[PDB]
RNA sequence: CGAUGUCGGCUCGUCGCAUCCUGGGGCUGAAGAAGGUCCCAAGGGUUGGGCUGUUCGCCCAUUAAAGCGGCACGCGAGCUGGGUUCAGAACGUCGUGAGACAGUUCGGUCUCUAUCCGCCACGGGCGCAGGAGGCUUGAGGGGGGCUCUUCCUAGUACGAGAGGACCGGAAGGGACGCACCUCUGGUUUCCCAGCUGUCCCUCCAGGGGCAUAAGCUGGGUAGCCAUGUGCGGAAGGGAUAACCGCUGAAAGCAUCUAAGCGGGAAGCCCGCCCCAAGAUGAGGCCUCCCGGCAGCCGGUAAGGACCCGGGAAGACCACCCGGUGGAUGGGCCGGGGGUGUAAGCGCCGCGAGGCGUUGAGCCGACCGGUCCCAAUCGUCCGAGGUCU
């Protein structure tokens, strides 16, 4: 459950840190964000001269929530962060490998480029 | 929604509902029969029956379990001697509710005596 | 379908039909073709 | 809340209509089938002090 | 009518029977059946049950363990037919049938309040033995 | 249109292909038929069901008439299948089978005068920023002298719930009929041990 | 003007269509796609945020869209009081001054009890020409009605390419509505455990009170719940709007119309759910009941009520259930579930403590059994069937 105004912790190597959730990319009135979600964000915080720097808007995917994520099994995995992968406007990570854990939803929703970075799917 | 809530409120904040059960239990084992409202004695009964029960049961853990509640050396020694006995082949049903026929004239409560069984 | 108050022939091929009580001026052009409201 | 108030003086016959329903319903008594007096069923006869055909209060 | 006798008559033939016993606090690596592009492979979470809700054929664990620095907690149904095997790595000596404050725990103090359980140890290798 | 009468025993989930569906669990059968609407006789097609029995000292006359008229047991509720021919005596789970689609109606858990919000999900007012004892009011009701009035049906306060539903188009995870289970995928209306009906869905 | 409380915000809506999207269609400077314009269309929707008291507007990110308006610029006996507009204070300015502003700025009491109509729920009475007990039908009324993305169709048609379809299917979403608690997650007021101070029981140990109307903390059953699960918008039929037609005269032709027939929309009616015979038009089916003085009275029939014992039923009432044949509730027992190894004892420790006994002890609701305790005995109402 990711909502605006919600900090997410950037999982790749754009040069952010943070980003501030400002709005959720699945219909108008959409109230949640979660797993393999397109949220559309703000650069809080980078490492400096990274690639984005502070004050960018934009699109990320939400990969891991401290909210837990239901599965048709009935098995559910829950982080303890919330990641987001600062994604170009065409489904692509903009950056080059992901850190940490991440959702096997990303599979299941078009983003195998970050499956395949992500150092431990799950 | 009270739905399949058990025990009554009575009216009363939970150490004060405790404190009752604890007072009216005393003074039932103390007398064997008592005069109290309805709802008082019918959530007393079980608060008694259970006390019964480990007099029934006996043992030194039994003992320090009743007087956790009953807090008192002479009234647990007149149940676990008394009371113990005389239901020892009893199981449930340890106390009788009998409704009065005549309310409470200061506020026309009904009443109805509660009365270890026999 | 022109909708209008003032239907009119525009060509001679403006031809006009009271159809349905309303006023239509049916025409071979497309455009011409109007509706009286 | 800015105080409501009753409109008019309520008419005699609509309180009295309003009232139709404040009757008192006859306590039920049963007989004692000890002493044969009248009391609420359920309940112990204070007059005889019986109750389930046996003695139950020191009446 | 029992009602509960038709659930568990109900649930009675879903119910896995083999999975190894094991408490709070200890640690686990579950096999569990994963249906990834189309074929199923069996990845195995290994963490800290840190709760059991017991609630019989519908009873669950829930496993935690830090994937790169990352508190990864997983929540497994206790008998669905997708874990296919449970491995107790460790008899950890828990307290509580809740381990929620491992949460807020490094790690140094995580293995400092969970210490192994010398009796479901010494039971398991008393136990473990073929004929 | 096929319809059983029914029990609800509990929820549960199960693992059909790997995927744990929660469903609830209703004891429908063993439903006998008592007496058969027939359109001449009654103006329409329909059938009426026992279901569960009861204790003989515990029946009118009538009633028990109403049995004898049948050669059926004295049960404790009865009830109609609308446009339903059951050619059997006693309609049983058999009729069902598991995947089809059915609609269920019980009396859902009556949560007694219920507040606006419970009700109907109206916001209340704030929590802080000075509201006075209205923090769960419905707010405004109406308009001004015009109409002056409030129209029907406005969403107020009362009895939330404790009546008839339909939940519709479940599916039938799965029948017992040695037990006379019924396992439906989704929740039930009611509480468990609620009477409940289940009939052949509607929709297509 | 012996008072109609004034902007704004909130809550709650309802309605008009001069339609923002969704539906249908016409024309096009409509190749396709995308558009423009107009026509019919109000079922549903019409996001979130920054600034500002603001409405408004700009902007941010979206969206299918981010409609315009009425309802005393809706709504203060529903809320707030930010602005305006009481009294204090200050600035710019005007005034000699006292003071003034429509200019600014900081501050500034919003009044428990609903009589009537209305509305939301629940009842009592009577009626429903014999009395009851069940089942129903459904006059009619309400609810709901949505929408998007992706895939195939098909890179097909179109198109130099670029780009890129119709139609028809498929799946997945958002919001919303209903229901439910299997799962997740909350609470879970004393169910479990631990800890501090104090005082007390009883010295130790072990407990109790108080620390909140739980002392705090760690959990948490059932129930209630959403953030969780399921389900829904239908499909279809009918008559239609715009619009498109067949036949076709008046009027030798043509003409959708004048006789006719048809197609034609998120539209209307039905269809789905819900309510429903006070539907006084009081409906229909099944079953049960049978005299002394249009009636009268009688105990009464059937039956009901009162009375308990309760209930996911509930403010009360009502409804449901049970009433010795009884498992209805309390007990108890067993399972579940929770807490988490009781005390005591033994051993190890200088001791704090640790180990075994021990997944022990306790254990609210949960699920069944058991008549141990209670629903004792009971009382009273309630048929003699209006007339053609
Ligand atoms: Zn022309
Ligand atoms: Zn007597």
């Amino acid at each position: 459950m990711i909502q605006p105004q919600t900090y997410l912790e950037v999982a790749d190597n754009t040069g952010a840190r943070k980003i501030m959730c400002i709005r959720v990319l699945k219909g108008s009135n959409a109230k949640y964000a979660t797993v393999g979600d397109v949220i559309v964000a703000s650069v809080k915080e980078a490492i400096p001269r990274g690639a984005v720097k502070e004050g960018d808007v934009v699109k990320a995917v939400v990969v891991r929530t401290k909210k837990e994520i239901k599965r048709p099994d009935g098995s559910a995995i829950r982080f303890d962060d919330n990641a987001a992968v600062i994604i170009n406007n065409q489904l692509e990570p903009r950056g080059t490998r992901v850190f940490g854990p991440v959702a096997r939803e990303l599979r299941e929703k078009g983003f195998m480029k970050i499956v395949s970075l992500a150092p431990e799917v799950l | 929604m009270r739905h399949l809530k058990s025990g009554r409120k009575l009216n009363r904040h939970s150490s004060h509902r405790l404190a009752l059960y604890r007072n009216q239990a005393k003074s039932l084992l103390t007398h064997g029969r008592i005069t109290t409202t309805v709802p008082k004695a019918k959530e007393l009964r079980g608060f008694v029956d259970h006390l019964i029960h480990l007099a029934k049961r006996g043992d030194l853990h039994a003992r320090r379990l009743v007087l956790r509640d009953l807090q008192d050396v002479k009234l647990v020694r007149k149940l676990f001697d008394e009371i113990a006995p005389r239901y020892r082949d009893r199981q449930g049903g340890y106390t009788r509710v009998l409704k009065l026929a005549e309310r409470r004239r200061g506020d026309g409560a009904p009443l109805a005596l509660v009365e270890l069984v026999e | 379908m022109k909708v209008r108050a003032s239907v009119k022939r525009i060509c001679d091929k403006c031809k006009v039909i009271r159809r349905h009580g309303r006023v239509y001026v049916i025409c071979e052009n497309p455009k011409h073709k109007q509706r009286q409201g | 809340a800015k105080h409501p108030v009753p409109k008019k003086k309520t008419s005699k016959a609509r309180r009295d209509a309003r009232r139709s329903h404040h009757a008192l319903t006859p306590p039920t008594l049963v007989p004692c089938p000890e002493c044969k007096a009248m009391k609420p069923p359920h309940t112990v006869c204070p007059e005889c002090g019986y109750y389930a055909g046996r003695k139950v209060l020191e009446v | 009518m029992n009602r509960g006798a038709l659930i568990k008559l109900v649930e009675s033939r879903y119910v896995r029977t083999d999975l190894p016993e094991f408490r709070p606090g200890d640690t686990v690596r579950v096999s569990y059946k994963v249906k990834e592009g189309n074929r199923t492979r069996i990845q195995d979470f290994e963490g800290i049950v840190i709760r059991i809700r017991r609630n019989g054929f519908n009873t669950t664990f829930t496993v935690r363990k830090v994937s790169y620095g990352v508190g990864v907690e997983r929540i497994f149904p206790l008998h669905s037919p997708l874990i296919q095997k449970i491995d107790i790595v460790q008899r950890g000596r828990a307290r509580r049938a809740k381990l929620y404050f491992i949460r807020n725990l490094s790690d140094r103090e995580i293995r400092r309040k969970l210490r192994a359980d010398r009796k479901r140890i010494d039971q398991d290798r008393a136990a473990e033995r073929a004929a | 249109m096929k319809g059983i009468l029914g029990v609800k025993v509990g929820m549960t989930r199960i693992f059909r292909d790997d995927r744990a569906v929660p469903v609830t669990v209703i004891l429908a059968g063993p439903c006998p038929v008592v007496q058969r609407r027939t359109p001449e006789k009654d103006g329409y097609t329909a059938v009426q069901l026992g279901f569960l029995p009861q204790n003989p000292k515990r029946v009118n006359r009538p009633l028990k008439g109403h049995f004898a008229k049948a050669g059926v047991e004295p049960v404790r509720i009865l009830r109609e299948i609308r446009d339903f021919n059951p050619e059997g005596d006693t309609v049983t789970v058999e009729i069902f089978k598991p995947g089809e689609r059915v609609d269920v109606t019980g009396t859902s858990k009556g949560r007694g005068f219920a507040g606006v919000m419970k009700r109907w999900n109206f916001a209340g007012g704030p929590d802080s920023h000075g509201a006075h004892k209205i923090h769960r009011h419905p707010g405004s009701i109406g308009n001004r002298k015009t109409p002056g009035r409030v129209y029907k049906g406005k969403k107020m306060a009362g009895h939330y719930g404790a009546e008839r539903v339909t939940v519709m188009n479940l599916e039938v995870v799965d029948v017992i009929p040695e037990e006379n289970l019924l396992l439906v995928k989704g929740a039930v209306p009611g509480p468990n041990g609620g009477l409940v009906i289940v009939r052949e869905t509607k929709k297509a």
